[PDB]
């Protein structure tokens, strides 16, 4: 069987803007999150969010390009090049044809699609851009990263809203392990804080309303949380066939060894109180990797700071876990930098394989009270060094009952 | 500024061409590195800028920077 | 080995019907289902036709409090997919549930729910925002509803890749299926961008026909006076299964899904390359997996989406893929009766390419009067074509960004 | 009982079910089907008819059919 492995990494996050520094600020516990500043938020009844501060794609993407993309484009495309620069690998004209990319986005060029709106209501259709669909569409990341490295692999881009980080990845390593590509550069990115997206996700009540204290806003399995924070940025992994990778001398993360998929079948935006597909999915990952539940050290929750999701998920690690329920680890980074929604589970991955390589784990921060009659230790507050660690998992649950579940083994 | 210079301000700002770049003898694709849409929200910005509707018929007959300065002044 | 899927159901809603049985038929007898857009004012559009879906009605499926809360493209997908899981006669059961699925997309989703929720944003500010408006709007809601209404609890994907997703999302499920994470799935795509966001942008990209004294004859694939594609809505679903998994139930079987293959072209955002090397690319590793010869193919479903530059880039890349037997092989655009319907093209266009197979038929490409010079390829013009030795047929679809996909079905 | 039954009007049209249905002490919730959108976008339809605007703590106390009739009243 043809074996996958990571051999680049890439981040934008509300925590820091490469790999490490974002790794950082989260084993140290820090909040990425933050008042909302490039819009009025006077009438909307949250006014913070997740955003990456300071961000320069000068030198990457020249200003009449730039102009051409959305933020989540632009996000993406700088955590592309960062992956493909850690990664190492030349592009050639006999490497082409088999080396792609598999990136997403939950719902896109928000920004730009206002922008365009804005424009066509207030003078017609004339005044509306020319860059207006390839500007917006979730998978322009995917092409403009294919055309900046000329790649003439496979290239897809999953949609499956919170889950699309993962389902990029997972199908990225499936088309490596099938045949169509020896490399694939695959991940998320995302950019909702828009007036569209922040008006829309509190309209459904889905949001927290903690602007006196935003900081302390997102407390995943807390008993005082009252809706996720939304979070920007983008995750980019490279995957490697493992001959590929050694052949080249290539650095090595990790290896991508389960990915499970499942659904809820129950409703649009809310998961099933005993949580079926998460549990589905994530058995569905330990068996196409191999494993059993207690092989699994660490587990980076999806961890919204929903009532309702939060105890869904630890139902279902506990159903999925039983004995090794007590033992094995489980933390939401999302505490710290939000809900990045398509991009997340990127991120996320690249979190579950950084602690394989530094035998660590993020905490679950804002954690003060946990929730009656669960006994799962959120690694609360702090971080904390752990060993023996072979073996991550990654969540990740979306809109329409749709989950995704990714399994990493050291090395 | 005289209607040449706020023509080629804003050919030189759309398709991200320093001002020394811009002559008048110079077209946009060939020369600036544009294409369909580049000349397109260039047309746009124009037609903006100057206050004047120009027909798709006639806006793909300005192809360099002196079909734009002759466009303008005519009009 | 390896487990082999096969076409078990068909569903689908078109511009020349409502039907799979309705739109072949009208699809066979050259029948355009373009006509002027009347849903919203044209009169600053330079575009005002499209191919729109005719007396949609959903009401038995989908209930008035449900409507509301989804777009027109999902309402679409819905009710093709439950054609398809009808079509099928797949019982669900709770050990049949967690290995049936859905592959589901859209390329640019709920344009109109979107513009209608801004608009409320915009006279009244944020409180007039839908509750429903990012559940109504996002790309996978089809696939999730579906898996709700059946209780399907397997894999559930949606791959957006603009004009390319229908291709995608079908050819993925069948690796779902081949992988094992799956016996049955429901895949294809859904689109209605009709909207006067979809028909302001794509003509502000300078990408749409502006024939709008005769909408029929603006969509030529292949013909000297082409001036950009014509919109199209509808959606396509398709349900795959395995073969063992279907013979053992004795389920319809189409055809099988056999050839599968993906390419970029590394060139442009929107233009393809001349020469159309990733197109090339693109058919031959769906040869390759398939493994089959460019002689064995009858048919080719192109794109054909009556781009100047397309077009050619298409023509270009069968000549090379073909050769020889270049003038041999069919080619035709179904896109010049019922339009470009973007993410669920390839859905419908796979439909289209299987039903070839079963009556030994070729859907034209109308309004070729004039094919352009020196091209030699038989592009089936003005009618249909019956044909006898048809084991192979080809489905293309490329996209914005440069993306490919192409899917090879076999007979029986 | 109309401008008061426009009340039992919208909550049935919100949630799909008959007037027969719409009884004055009736919840949304537990007897009609609503889940927490279709609560949402019932008080909007109900902000909406009377051209009224409510808080959404004081929408948080409107989960039966005669609950709405009382507060829509008062203002
Ligand atoms: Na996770
Ligand atoms: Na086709």
């Amino acid at each position: 069987k043809r074996r996958v492995v990571v051999t680049g990494l890439g981040m934008l996050s509300p925590v820091g803007n490469t790999v490490e520094s974002t790794w950082k600020a989260l084993l140290a516990g820090q909040s990425g999150i933050s008042l909302i500043d490039h819009f009025d938020t006077s009438a909307y009844a949250t006014k913070f969010a997740g955003l990456v501060k300071d961000f320069n794609c000068e030198d990457i993407i020249s200003r009449k390009e730039q102009r051409k993309m959305d933020a989540f484009i632009q996000y993406g495309i700088v955590a592309g090049v960062q992956a493909m620069q850690d990664s190492g690998l030349e592009i050639t004209e006999e490497n082409a044809t088999r080396i792609g990319a598999a990136i997403g986005s939950g719902i896109g060029g928000l920004g730009l699609i206002e922008e365009n709106h804005t424009s066509l209501m207030n003078g017609g259709p004339r005044k509306i851009s020319p860059f207006f669909v390839p500007s917006t569409i979730v998978n322009m990341v995917a092409g403009h990263l294919t055309i900046m490295y000329g790649l003439r692999g496979p290239s897809i881009s999953i949609a499956t809203a919170c889950t699309s980080g993962v389902h990029n990845i997972g199908h990225a390593a499936r088309i490596i392990a099938y045949g169509d590509a020896d490399v694939m550069v695959a991940g998320g990115a995302e950019k909702a804080s828009t007036p569209l997206g922040v008006g829309g996700f509190g309209a459904a009540r889905a949001l927290s309303t903690r602007n006196d204290n935003p900081q302390a806003a997102s407390r995943p399995w807390d008993k005082e949380r009252d809706g996720f924070v939304l979070g920007d940025g983008a995750g980019m992994l490279v995957l490697e066939e493992y001959e590929h990778a050694k052949k080249r001398g290539a650095k090595i993360y990790a290896e991508l060894v389960g990915f499970g998929m499942s659904s809820d079948a129950y409703h649009m935006t809310s998961p099933p109180e005993n949580g079926a597909g998460a549990a589905l999915a994530m058995a569905n990952a330990l068996r196409d990797a191999g494993i059993e539940a207690s092989q699994i050290g660490y587990v980076n929750a999806h961890g919204t700071s929903t009532p309702a999701g939060d105890k869904a998920e630890a139902q279902a690690v506990k159903t999925i876990f039983g004995e090794a329920a007590s033992r094995v680890l489980v933390s939401s980074t999302k505490s710290m930098t939000g809900h990045l929604l398509g991009a997340a589970g990127a991120v996320e991955s690249i979190y579950s394989i950084l602690a394989l390589r530094d035998q660590a784990v993020p905490p679950t921060i804002n954690l003060d009270n946990p929730d009656e009659g669960c006994d799962l230790d959120f690694v609360p507050h702090e971080a904390r060094q752990v060993s023996g660690m072979e073996y991550t998992l990654c969540n990740s649950f979306g809109f329409g009952g749709t989950n995704g579940s990714l399994i990493f083994k050291k090395i | 500024s005289t209607i040449e210079e706020r023509v080629k301000k804003i050919i030189g700002e759309q398709l991200g061409v320093k001002q020394e770049e811009v002559t008048n003898n110079a077209s946009f694709v060939e020369d600036l590195g544009a294409d369909s849409l580049d000349t397109v929200e260039l047309v746009m910005a124009l037609e903006e800028e100057f206050d004047t509707e120009i027909p798709d018929e006639e806006a793909e007959k300005i192809t360099t920077v002196q079909a734009a300065i002759d466009y303008i002044n005519g009009h």
